[PDB]
């Protein structure tokens, strides 16, 4: 019962899906960003959209959510799901439409840390020459002017050799294990289950949307379902 | 006789919750409000060996009337802060207490003895998340009757039907107190 200032993103439309239930929509948005003080697992907002937004937002906003969250909880006649811990209905009210930085950026330019820059890139096991290459093009990530990068590792689970790609989430800003089947939520692929009589067909929202221009992080790539293959194939 | 007890069970609860051990002054209290709200935890300590000793007869008139400090304890002891400004802004307090040495068998704890305390032991099973269902609350109109602290608290609507222009409930309404209710949070286990 109080306005509340935060900030958000939206992720994605549902124009390309199909009478009380009809007057609204579901949409999946977060809230903490990757962060080592952000390890511990938050709430997850769950908005609703009532044909007010709806076709009006992009995704690869960086716009600021404002608002009061009042407990109007609609479900009073129990027959729908409900809302996780920070159980409150959320109303949208904000979407725009249209320093250590700068002492950091002057030793950037600096030649006498440019030369010991990369005899110290991997120094938790100093690893082998050819992953610190790929290492070092992830860390930059680089009209049409796009790319991708497979960079490969040949060792067994057991040692930490398979959990290196732990430590990237300390320097990467986006990271989630997907460890294969069972993963968080939406493990960047599609499924469909059944649902009663009266709910929402779930728009999944993989970790691919939520890092737009960002950087995203796959652990466990061979031990995912075979039936996720054939529809990750395409996208 | 009823308001004298209420009145003094108050005091003495109030007067008790700063020590006289652990030196003296406000500094204290400036450490505690300190530890309390910067990092908003909202956990507080009070000996009730020590309580017990200014007044045994305190602990057992809260042994046999939990039920009825509940409320008193709910809203008359907020009265710490003595600032206008902060006591709006808060919903609920959190106290709690550790090491307690006097505990009840769960075979003595017999459904016979509803009101009295328990310690919380057993096993965890059946975790709920929380479901904002409708508990307590109103929705009497100001300018037709005032405000009596005897309504709901349950589940159930208004027995009075007096000066029926609102009263009549054969017509679906919304019109939910988000102002006033006793909403936080809560879950069973």
């Amino acid at each position: 019962n109080q306005l509340i200032r935060t900030s958000g993103v939206v992720t994605s439309c549902t124009g390309v899906l199909p009478t009380i239930y009809q007057n609204y929509q579901r949409i999946r948005i977060q809230e903490s960003p990757g962060k080592v003080a952000a390890g511990r697992l938050p709430r997850s907002k769950d908005a609703i959209l009532l044909a007010d937004l709806v076709d009006s937002c992009k995704p690869g906003d960086e716009i600021e959510l404002t608002g009061i969250y009042h407990n109007n909880y609609d479900g009073s006649l129990n027959t729908a799901n409900g809302f996780p811990v920070f159980a409150t209905v959320i109303l949208a009210n904000h979407v725009a439409k249209k320093e250590d930085v700068k002492m950091i950026t002057s030793l950037s330019k600096d030649q006498q840390i440019g030369e010991k820059i990369f005899a110290s890139i991997a120094p938790s096991i100093y690893g082998h020459e050819d992953i610190k290459r790929g290492l070092a093009l992830a860390l930059f990530g680089g009209h049409k002017v796009r790319g991708d990068i497979n960079v490969l590792l040949c060792g067994d689970p057991g040692t930490a050799k398979s959990q290196f790609l732990k430590y990237i989430e300390k320097v990467s800003s986006r990271a989630i294990f997907t460890t294969g089947q069972g993963a968080s939520a939406v493990g960047l692929t599609a499924y469909v289950q059944r649902h009663p009589v009266s709910r929402e067909w779930t728009l999944e929202a993989g970790a691919l949307v939520l890092a737009d221009r960002g950087v995203c992080l796959i652990d466990e790539f061979d031990k995912m379902n075979d039936q996720d293959r054939t529809s990750i194939h395409e996208a | 006789v009823r308001d004298e007890v209420a009145e003094k069970c108050q005091k003495l609860f109030l007067d008790f919750l700063e020590e006289f051990q652990s030196s003296d002054g406000e500094i204290k209290y400036l450490q505690l409000a300190e530890e309390l709200i910067r990092p908003e935890r909202n956990t507080l300590v009070v000996s009730f060996v020590d309580l017990e000793q200014f007044n045994q007869q305190l602990s057992t008139t809260i042994q046999e009337e939990f039920y009825r400090v509940y409320p008193y304890l709910c809203r008359a002891l907020k009265t710490f802060v003595k600032d206008r400004k902060e006591i709006p802004l808060a919903k609920d307090f959190y106290v709690a207490f550790q090491d307690l040495p006097t505990r009840h068998k769960i075979r003595e704890l017999t459904s016979s003895r509803i009101g009295l305390l328990t310690r919380i032991s057993g096993q965890v099973v059946r975790t709920h998340p929380v479901h904002p269902e409708l508990v307590s609350g109103t929705f009497l109109c100001l300018d037709c009757q005032t405000v009596i602290r005897d309504v709901e608290q349950q589940f159930k609507y208004t027995q009075p039907n007096i000066c029926r222009n609102p009263v009549c409930a054969n017509r679906r309404r919304f019109l939910l107190d988000t102002n006033k209710s006793r909403f936080v949070d809560f879950q069973k286990v």
